[PDB]
Protein backbone atom coordinates (compact mmCIF):
# COMPACT_ATOMS: atom_id res chain seq x y z
CA UNK A 1 0.00 0.00 0.00
CA UNK A 2 2.97 2.34 -0.92
CA UNK A 3 0.93 4.11 -3.15
CA UNK A 4 -1.77 4.87 -1.32
CA UNK A 5 -1.02 8.67 -0.64
CA UNK A 6 1.11 9.60 -3.49
CA UNK A 7 -0.06 12.03 -6.08
CA UNK A 8 -0.75 11.13 -9.62
CA UNK A 9 2.41 12.79 -10.14
CA UNK A 10 4.26 11.14 -7.81
CA UNK A 11 3.18 7.23 -9.23
CA UNK A 12 3.69 8.65 -12.88
CA UNK A 13 7.52 8.99 -11.83
CA UNK A 14 7.36 6.00 -10.26
CA UNK A 15 5.96 3.95 -13.19
CA UNK A 16 8.66 6.09 -14.92
CA UNK A 17 11.75 4.92 -13.33
CA UNK A 18 10.49 1.29 -12.91
CA UNK A 19 9.67 1.01 -16.63
CA UNK A 20 11.04 3.38 -19.24
CA UNK A 21 13.14 5.93 -17.47
CA UNK A 22 16.36 3.66 -16.86
CA UNK A 23 16.29 1.76 -20.05
CA UNK A 24 19.27 2.38 -22.45
CA UNK A 25 18.62 4.80 -25.04
CA UNK A 26 18.90 2.47 -27.93
CA UNK A 27 15.71 0.75 -26.24
CA UNK A 28 14.15 4.06 -26.08
CA UNK A 29 14.15 4.45 -29.52
CA UNK A 30 13.03 1.49 -30.10
CA UNK A 31 9.09 1.85 -30.56
CA UNK A 32 8.80 -2.10 -30.24
CA UNK A 33 11.42 -2.63 -27.19
CA UNK A 34 9.77 0.88 -25.62
CA UNK A 35 5.92 -0.30 -26.38
CA UNK A 36 6.67 -2.92 -24.43
CA UNK A 37 7.97 -1.58 -21.13
CA UNK A 38 4.85 0.79 -21.41
CA UNK A 39 2.55 -1.89 -22.25
CA UNK A 40 3.74 -3.16 -18.88
CA UNK A 41 3.43 0.00 -17.30
CA UNK A 42 -0.13 0.92 -17.78
CA UNK A 43 -1.08 -2.73 -16.28
CA UNK A 44 1.08 -2.32 -13.58
CA UNK A 45 -1.19 0.90 -12.99
CA UNK A 46 -4.13 -0.65 -13.73
CA UNK A 47 -3.62 -3.51 -11.75
CA UNK A 48 -1.99 -2.57 -8.79
CA UNK A 49 -1.79 0.97 -8.16
CA UNK A 50 -5.46 1.99 -8.85
CA UNK A 51 -6.40 -0.63 -6.53
CA UNK A 52 -4.47 1.14 -3.81
CA UNK A 53 -5.44 4.59 -4.96
CA UNK A 54 -9.35 4.87 -6.61
CA UNK A 55 -8.40 8.51 -7.26
CA UNK A 56 -6.48 7.94 -9.85
CA UNK A 57 -8.20 7.78 -13.31
CA UNK A 58 -8.37 4.73 -15.72
CA UNK A 59 -6.85 5.17 -18.95
CA UNK A 60 -6.40 3.51 -22.18
CA UNK A 61 -2.98 2.61 -23.02
CA UNK A 62 -2.73 5.69 -25.33
CA UNK A 63 -3.66 8.33 -23.14
CA UNK A 64 -1.39 6.67 -19.53
CA UNK A 65 1.19 6.39 -22.09
CA UNK A 66 1.03 9.95 -23.07
CA UNK A 67 1.09 10.48 -19.54
CA UNK A 68 4.00 8.84 -18.82
CA UNK A 69 5.84 10.67 -21.45
CA UNK A 70 5.68 13.85 -19.05
CA UNK A 71 7.37 11.85 -16.83
CA UNK A 72 10.56 11.26 -18.79
CA UNK A 73 13.05 12.98 -19.84
CA UNK A 74 14.90 11.46 -22.52
CA UNK A 75 11.42 11.09 -24.24
CA UNK A 76 11.33 14.58 -24.99
CA UNK A 77 14.09 15.03 -27.49
CA UNK A 78 11.82 14.14 -30.46
CA UNK A 79 9.77 15.22 -33.63
CA UNK A 80 6.07 14.98 -33.56
CA UNK A 81 6.57 12.38 -36.64
CA UNK A 82 8.13 10.55 -34.37
CA UNK A 83 5.74 10.83 -31.23
CA UNK A 84 2.79 10.28 -33.34
CA UNK A 85 4.32 7.00 -35.34
CA UNK A 86 4.86 5.67 -31.83
CA UNK A 87 1.23 6.23 -30.84
CA UNK A 88 0.51 4.59 -33.79
CA UNK A 89 2.05 1.46 -33.27
CA UNK A 90 0.15 2.07 -30.27
CA UNK A 91 -2.79 1.86 -31.74
CA UNK A 92 -2.08 -0.82 -34.24
CA UNK A 93 0.93 -3.62 -32.27
CA UNK A 94 0.20 -6.60 -33.35
CA UNK A 95 -1.01 -8.45 -30.09
CA UNK A 96 -2.19 -11.58 -29.53
CA UNK A 97 -6.38 -11.75 -28.99
CA UNK A 98 -8.08 -12.79 -25.73
CA UNK A 99 -12.00 -13.59 -25.67
CA UNK A 100 -14.39 -14.50 -22.77
CA UNK A 101 -16.96 -13.22 -21.01
CA UNK A 102 -18.07 -11.15 -17.66
CA UNK A 103 -21.01 -12.70 -16.76
CA UNK A 104 -23.32 -10.92 -14.71
CA UNK A 105 -26.88 -11.54 -12.48
CA UNK A 106 -30.09 -10.73 -14.23
CA UNK A 107 -29.97 -7.59 -10.90
CA UNK A 108 -26.32 -6.32 -12.49
CA UNK A 109 -24.20 -6.00 -9.27
CA UNK A 110 -22.63 -9.52 -9.12
CA UNK A 111 -20.54 -11.02 -11.84
CA UNK A 112 -18.71 -14.95 -12.38
CA UNK A 113 -14.91 -14.76 -11.36
CA UNK A 114 -12.51 -18.21 -11.56
CA UNK A 115 -9.35 -18.55 -9.50
CA UNK A 116 -6.55 -20.63 -10.22
CA UNK A 117 -4.96 -22.55 -7.42
CA UNK A 118 -1.69 -21.23 -5.92
CA UNK A 119 -1.93 -17.88 -3.70
CA UNK A 120 -0.15 -15.67 -6.82
CA UNK A 121 -3.10 -16.21 -8.64
CA UNK A 122 -5.60 -13.78 -8.80
CA UNK A 123 -9.44 -14.38 -9.70
CA UNK A 124 -10.37 -13.29 -13.16
CA UNK A 125 -12.88 -13.22 -16.05
CA UNK A 126 -13.46 -16.18 -18.28
CA UNK A 127 -10.80 -15.86 -21.08
CA UNK A 128 -8.27 -17.42 -23.14
CA UNK A 129 -6.20 -17.02 -26.55
CA UNK A 130 -7.85 -17.91 -30.15
CA UNK A 131 -7.73 -21.19 -31.76
CA UNK A 132 -7.16 -21.39 -35.20
CA UNK A 133 -9.87 -20.15 -37.44
CA UNK A 134 -12.42 -19.71 -34.49
CA UNK A 135 -14.35 -17.15 -34.13
CA UNK A 136 -14.42 -14.59 -31.42
CA UNK A 137 -17.35 -15.25 -30.38
CA UNK A 138 -17.22 -18.92 -30.52
CA UNK A 139 -13.85 -18.84 -28.45
CA UNK A 140 -15.73 -16.77 -25.50
CA UNK A 141 -18.38 -19.35 -25.73
CA UNK A 142 -15.56 -22.25 -25.55
CA UNK A 143 -13.54 -20.43 -22.41
CA UNK A 144 -16.72 -19.98 -20.46
CA UNK A 145 -17.43 -23.37 -21.24
CA UNK A 146 -14.15 -24.80 -19.85
CA UNK A 147 -13.36 -22.95 -17.00
CA UNK A 148 -17.37 -22.16 -15.90
CA UNK A 149 -19.08 -25.54 -17.28
CA UNK A 150 -22.02 -23.01 -18.50
CA UNK A 151 -22.83 -22.74 -22.08
CA UNK A 152 -23.37 -19.26 -22.69
CA UNK A 153 -24.65 -19.35 -26.50
CA UNK A 154 -27.81 -18.58 -25.98
CA UNK A 155 -27.43 -15.68 -23.92
CA UNK A 156 -23.96 -14.05 -25.58
CA UNK A 157 -24.73 -11.24 -27.82
CA UNK A 158 -22.10 -10.71 -30.66
CA UNK A 159 -23.01 -6.84 -30.68
CA UNK A 160 -22.12 -6.33 -26.53
CA UNK A 161 -18.50 -6.55 -25.55
CA UNK A 162 -16.29 -3.94 -24.01
CA UNK A 163 -12.34 -4.20 -25.89
CA UNK A 164 -9.24 -3.25 -24.35
CA UNK A 165 -5.83 -3.23 -24.54
CA UNK A 166 -4.22 -4.22 -21.73
CA UNK A 167 -0.49 -5.97 -20.72
CA UNK A 168 -0.09 -6.61 -24.84
CA UNK A 169 -3.36 -8.39 -25.38
CA UNK A 170 -6.19 -6.91 -27.16
CA UNK A 171 -9.41 -8.36 -24.21
CA UNK A 172 -12.31 -8.44 -25.38
CA UNK A 173 -14.67 -9.49 -22.49
CA UNK A 174 -18.47 -10.20 -23.77
CA UNK A 175 -21.03 -8.94 -21.15
CA UNK A 176 -23.58 -11.22 -20.67
CA UNK A 177 -26.15 -10.18 -18.27
CA UNK A 178 -28.95 -12.71 -16.76
CA UNK A 179 -27.00 -15.40 -15.77
CA UNK A 180 -28.74 -17.86 -13.20
CA UNK A 181 -28.14 -16.92 -9.54
CA UNK A 182 -27.82 -20.53 -8.67
CA UNK A 183 -25.68 -22.01 -11.56
CA UNK A 184 -23.44 -24.62 -11.04
CA UNK A 185 -20.09 -23.92 -11.93
CA UNK A 186 -17.92 -26.78 -13.42
CA UNK A 187 -14.23 -26.93 -14.34
CA UNK A 188 -13.43 -30.92 -15.16
CA UNK A 189 -11.54 -30.13 -18.59
CA UNK A 190 -9.38 -27.13 -16.54
CA UNK A 191 -7.69 -29.16 -13.97
CA UNK A 192 -5.80 -25.43 -12.74
CA UNK A 193 -8.70 -23.77 -11.26
CA UNK A 194 -9.81 -24.39 -7.87
CA UNK A 195 -12.42 -22.08 -7.22
CA UNK A 196 -15.33 -20.42 -9.47
CA UNK A 197 -17.77 -17.69 -7.81
CA UNK A 198 -20.12 -15.20 -7.59
CA UNK A 199 -18.58 -11.81 -6.50
CA UNK A 200 -20.04 -8.38 -5.75
CA UNK A 201 -19.14 -5.61 -7.96
CA UNK A 202 -19.16 -3.33 -4.81
CA UNK A 203 -16.81 -5.32 -3.23
CA UNK A 204 -14.02 -5.09 -6.49
CA UNK A 205 -10.98 -3.04 -5.99
CA UNK A 206 -12.34 0.38 -7.95
CA UNK A 207 -15.77 -0.27 -8.12
CA UNK A 208 -17.69 1.98 -5.49
CA UNK A 209 -16.58 5.18 -5.51
CA UNK A 210 -14.86 5.42 -1.62
CA UNK A 211 -14.61 1.83 -0.76
CA UNK A 212 -11.01 0.52 0.25
CA UNK A 213 -9.82 -2.55 -0.67
CA UNK A 214 -9.05 -5.40 1.86
CA UNK A 215 -6.12 -7.25 1.59
CA UNK A 216 -7.99 -10.72 1.16
CA UNK A 217 -8.20 -10.65 -2.06
CA UNK A 218 -6.60 -10.96 -5.33
CA UNK A 219 -8.02 -9.61 -8.92
CA UNK A 220 -6.24 -10.62 -12.22
CA UNK A 221 -7.52 -8.53 -15.33
CA UNK A 222 -10.70 -7.80 -13.09
CA UNK A 223 -10.48 -3.95 -11.85
CA UNK A 224 -9.36 -2.17 -15.80
CA UNK A 225 -12.52 -3.57 -16.85
CA UNK A 226 -14.75 -1.90 -14.42
CA UNK A 227 -14.68 1.59 -15.69
CA UNK A 228 -15.66 0.43 -19.11
CA UNK A 229 -18.11 -2.06 -17.08
CA UNK A 230 -19.72 0.66 -14.83
CA UNK A 231 -20.78 2.47 -18.11
CA UNK A 232 -21.44 -0.24 -19.69
CA UNK A 233 -24.40 -0.93 -17.20
CA UNK A 234 -25.07 3.10 -16.99
CA UNK A 235 -26.19 2.82 -20.56
CA UNK A 236 -27.72 -0.51 -21.04
CA UNK A 237 -30.25 0.46 -18.02
CA UNK A 238 -30.70 4.00 -20.80
CA UNK A 239 -31.50 1.14 -23.31
CA UNK A 240 -33.68 -1.12 -20.97
CA UNK A 241 -36.28 1.87 -20.25
CA UNK A 242 -36.10 2.96 -24.13
CA UNK A 243 -35.56 0.58 -26.35
CA UNK A 244 -33.62 -2.68 -26.67
CA UNK A 245 -30.23 -3.75 -26.02
CA UNK A 246 -27.92 -5.04 -28.90
CA UNK A 247 -26.09 -1.83 -29.78
CA UNK A 248 -24.14 -1.50 -26.57
CA UNK A 249 -20.32 -1.89 -26.47
CA UNK A 250 -17.38 0.02 -25.07
CA UNK A 251 -13.89 0.47 -26.74
CA UNK A 252 -11.61 1.66 -24.03
CA UNK A 253 -8.68 2.24 -27.11
CA UNK A 254 -10.98 4.14 -29.36
CA UNK A 255 -13.05 7.59 -29.41
CA UNK A 256 -13.24 8.20 -25.45
CA UNK A 257 -9.25 7.63 -26.17
CA UNK A 258 -8.37 9.88 -28.83
CA UNK A 259 -11.08 12.18 -27.20
CA UNK A 260 -9.11 12.45 -23.97
CA UNK A 261 -5.52 12.46 -26.06
CA UNK A 262 -6.63 15.60 -28.14
CA UNK A 263 -7.17 17.35 -24.66
CA UNK A 264 -3.80 16.79 -23.48
CA UNK A 265 -1.98 16.91 -26.71
CA UNK A 266 -3.68 20.09 -27.97
CA UNK B 1 21.75 17.53 -23.87
CA UNK B 2 23.21 16.45 -20.53
CA UNK B 3 20.13 18.63 -19.41
CA UNK B 4 18.16 14.70 -19.55
CA UNK B 5 20.29 13.23 -17.15
CA UNK B 6 20.68 15.84 -14.78
CA UNK B 7 16.54 15.65 -14.75
CA UNK B 8 16.85 12.20 -15.20
CA UNK B 9 18.81 11.47 -11.61
CA UNK B 10 16.00 13.60 -9.74
CA UNK B 11 13.34 11.34 -10.62
CA UNK B 12 15.09 8.39 -9.83
CA UNK B 13 16.33 9.74 -6.50
CA UNK B 14 12.08 11.18 -5.93
CA UNK B 15 11.15 7.97 -6.69
CA UNK B 16 13.28 6.07 -4.60
CA UNK B 17 13.10 8.48 -1.15
CA UNK B 18 9.57 8.27 -1.75
CA UNK B 19 9.43 4.60 -1.35
CA UNK B 20 13.13 4.68 0.88
CA UNK B 21 12.85 8.18 2.51
CA UNK B 22 16.73 7.44 4.39
CA UNK B 23 18.38 7.08 0.64
CA UNK B 24 20.63 10.41 -0.05
CA UNK B 25 22.54 8.94 -3.16
CA UNK B 26 21.98 6.65 -6.15
CA UNK B 27 25.82 5.15 -7.02
CA UNK B 28 24.55 3.53 -10.16
CA UNK B 29 22.21 1.82 -12.08
CA UNK B 30 21.38 -1.36 -13.76
CA UNK B 31 17.83 -1.51 -15.98
CA UNK B 32 17.21 -5.13 -15.57
CA UNK B 33 18.47 -7.47 -13.07
CA UNK B 34 16.43 -10.77 -11.86
CA UNK B 35 16.31 -11.80 -8.07
CA UNK B 36 17.69 -15.77 -7.45
CA UNK B 37 17.89 -17.41 -3.70
CA UNK B 38 19.21 -20.62 -2.77
CA UNK B 39 17.53 -23.76 -1.38
CA UNK B 40 20.39 -25.07 -6.47
CA UNK B 41 19.35 -21.45 -7.56
CA UNK B 42 15.67 -20.77 -7.06
CA UNK B 43 13.93 -18.10 -9.01
CA UNK B 44 12.34 -15.57 -7.60
CA UNK B 45 9.12 -12.75 -8.28
CA UNK B 46 11.57 -10.11 -7.66
CA UNK B 47 12.87 -8.93 -11.05
CA UNK B 48 13.12 -5.28 -12.55
CA UNK B 49 15.22 -2.11 -12.29
CA UNK B 50 18.22 -2.28 -9.91
CA UNK B 51 19.43 1.24 -8.43
CA UNK B 52 22.82 0.76 -6.27
CA UNK B 53 22.01 2.97 -4.02
CA UNK B 54 24.16 5.12 -0.54
CA UNK B 55 22.29 5.22 3.14
CA UNK B 56 21.98 8.91 4.93
CA UNK B 57 24.60 6.81 7.40
CA UNK B 58 26.43 5.91 4.21
CA UNK B 59 25.09 2.46 3.92
CA UNK B 60 25.51 1.18 0.71
CA UNK B 61 22.71 -0.85 -0.57
CA UNK B 62 20.56 -1.48 -4.05
CA UNK B 63 16.73 -1.29 -4.88
CA UNK B 64 14.86 -3.59 -6.92
CA UNK B 65 11.73 -1.33 -8.04
CA UNK B 66 10.01 -4.58 -9.33
CA UNK B 67 8.14 -4.94 -12.38
CA UNK B 68 6.07 -8.01 -11.72
CA UNK B 69 4.32 -6.25 -8.61
CA UNK B 70 4.71 -3.66 -6.18
CA UNK B 71 6.49 -5.64 -3.94
CA UNK B 72 10.24 -4.21 -4.13
CA UNK B 73 13.20 -5.67 -2.35
CA UNK B 74 15.98 -3.39 -0.25
CA UNK B 75 18.59 -4.87 1.14
CA UNK B 76 22.10 -3.62 2.38
CA UNK B 77 26.35 -4.70 1.47
CA UNK B 78 27.49 -4.70 4.55
CA UNK B 79 31.36 -5.20 3.73
CA UNK B 80 33.30 -5.85 0.19
CA UNK B 81 33.84 -9.84 1.15
CA UNK B 82 30.29 -9.81 1.16
CA UNK B 83 29.85 -10.43 -2.47
CA UNK B 84 31.58 -11.99 -5.63
CA UNK B 85 31.21 -12.81 -9.11
CA UNK B 86 30.66 -16.51 -9.89
CA UNK B 87 28.22 -17.99 -12.85
CA UNK B 88 27.41 -14.37 -14.21
CA UNK B 89 25.83 -13.98 -11.05
CA UNK B 90 26.88 -10.83 -8.75
CA UNK B 91 26.49 -13.03 -5.31
CA UNK B 92 25.54 -11.27 -1.93
CA UNK B 93 25.45 -12.69 1.41
CA UNK B 94 22.53 -10.76 3.87
CA UNK B 95 22.51 -10.25 7.34
CA UNK B 96 20.23 -12.62 7.06
CA UNK B 97 22.49 -15.17 5.64
CA UNK B 98 20.73 -15.41 2.83
CA UNK B 99 22.59 -16.27 -0.37
CA UNK B 100 21.26 -14.30 -3.09
CA UNK B 101 22.23 -14.43 -7.16
CA UNK B 102 21.84 -11.15 -8.78
CA UNK B 103 21.32 -11.49 -12.41
CA UNK B 104 22.22 -8.29 -14.78
CA UNK B 105 20.71 -9.05 -17.97
CA UNK B 106 23.52 -6.60 -19.48
CA UNK B 107 26.98 -8.51 -18.83
CA UNK B 108 28.58 -4.85 -18.44
CA UNK B 109 26.13 -3.99 -15.66
CA UNK B 110 27.23 -6.67 -13.74
CA UNK B 111 30.86 -5.89 -14.45
CA UNK B 112 30.18 -2.46 -13.23
CA UNK B 113 28.26 -2.58 -10.26
CA UNK B 114 30.25 -5.40 -9.31
CA UNK B 115 33.71 -2.93 -9.01
CA UNK B 116 31.71 0.08 -8.11
CA UNK B 117 30.63 -1.72 -5.21
CA UNK B 118 33.84 -2.76 -3.81
CA UNK B 119 35.54 1.25 -4.28
CA UNK B 120 32.44 2.50 -2.59
CA UNK B 121 32.62 0.31 0.35
CA UNK B 122 36.63 0.39 0.29
CA UNK B 123 37.46 4.27 0.64
N1 LIG C 1 -4.63 -15.39 -13.03
C1 LIG C 1 -3.42 -14.81 -12.91
N2 LIG C 1 -3.00 -14.29 -11.74
C2 LIG C 1 -1.79 -13.71 -11.60
N3 LIG C 1 -0.90 -13.60 -12.61
C3 LIG C 1 -1.19 -14.09 -13.84
C4 LIG C 1 -2.49 -14.74 -14.07
N4 LIG C 1 -2.52 -15.12 -15.36
C5 LIG C 1 -1.33 -14.75 -15.91
N5 LIG C 1 -0.54 -14.14 -15.01
C6 LIG C 1 0.83 -13.58 -15.24
O1 LIG C 1 0.93 -13.07 -16.58
C7 LIG C 1 2.20 -13.39 -17.16
C8 LIG C 1 2.01 -14.01 -18.54
O2 LIG C 1 0.77 -14.72 -18.57
P1 LIG C 1 0.72 -16.33 -18.57
O3 LIG C 1 1.65 -16.82 -19.66
O4 LIG C 1 0.87 -16.86 -17.15
O5 LIG C 1 -0.82 -16.56 -18.98
P2 LIG C 1 -1.28 -17.60 -20.12
O6 LIG C 1 -2.37 -18.48 -19.55
O7 LIG C 1 -0.08 -18.24 -20.77
O8 LIG C 1 -1.93 -16.57 -21.17
P3 LIG C 1 -2.70 -17.12 -22.48
O9 LIG C 1 -4.15 -17.26 -22.00
O10 LIG C 1 -2.49 -16.01 -23.51
O11 LIG C 1 -2.00 -18.44 -22.82
C9 LIG C 1 2.91 -14.35 -16.20
O12 LIG C 1 4.12 -13.73 -15.76
C10 LIG C 1 1.95 -14.59 -15.04
O13 LIG C 1 2.59 -14.35 -13.78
Amino acid sequence: MSFTNATFSQVLDDLSARFILNLPAEEQSSVERLCFQIEQAHWFYEDFIRAQNDQLPSLGLRVFSAKLFAHCPLLWKWSKVHEEAFDDFLRYKTRIPVRGAIMLDMSMQQCVLVKGWKASSGWGFPKGKIDKDESDVDCAIREVYEETGFDCSSRINPNEFIDMTIRGQNVRLYIIPGISLDTRFESRTRKEISKIEWHNLMDLPTFKKNKPQTMKNKFYMVIPFLAPLKKWIKKRNIANNTTKEKNISVDVDADASSQLLSLLKS
Amino acid sequence: MEDENILRNAVNLQVLKFHYPEIESIIDIASHVAVYQFDKWLKTSIEGTFFLVKDQRARVGYVILNRNSPENLYLFINHPSNVHLVDRYLIHRTENQHVVGLWMFDPNDMSRIFNIVKESLLR
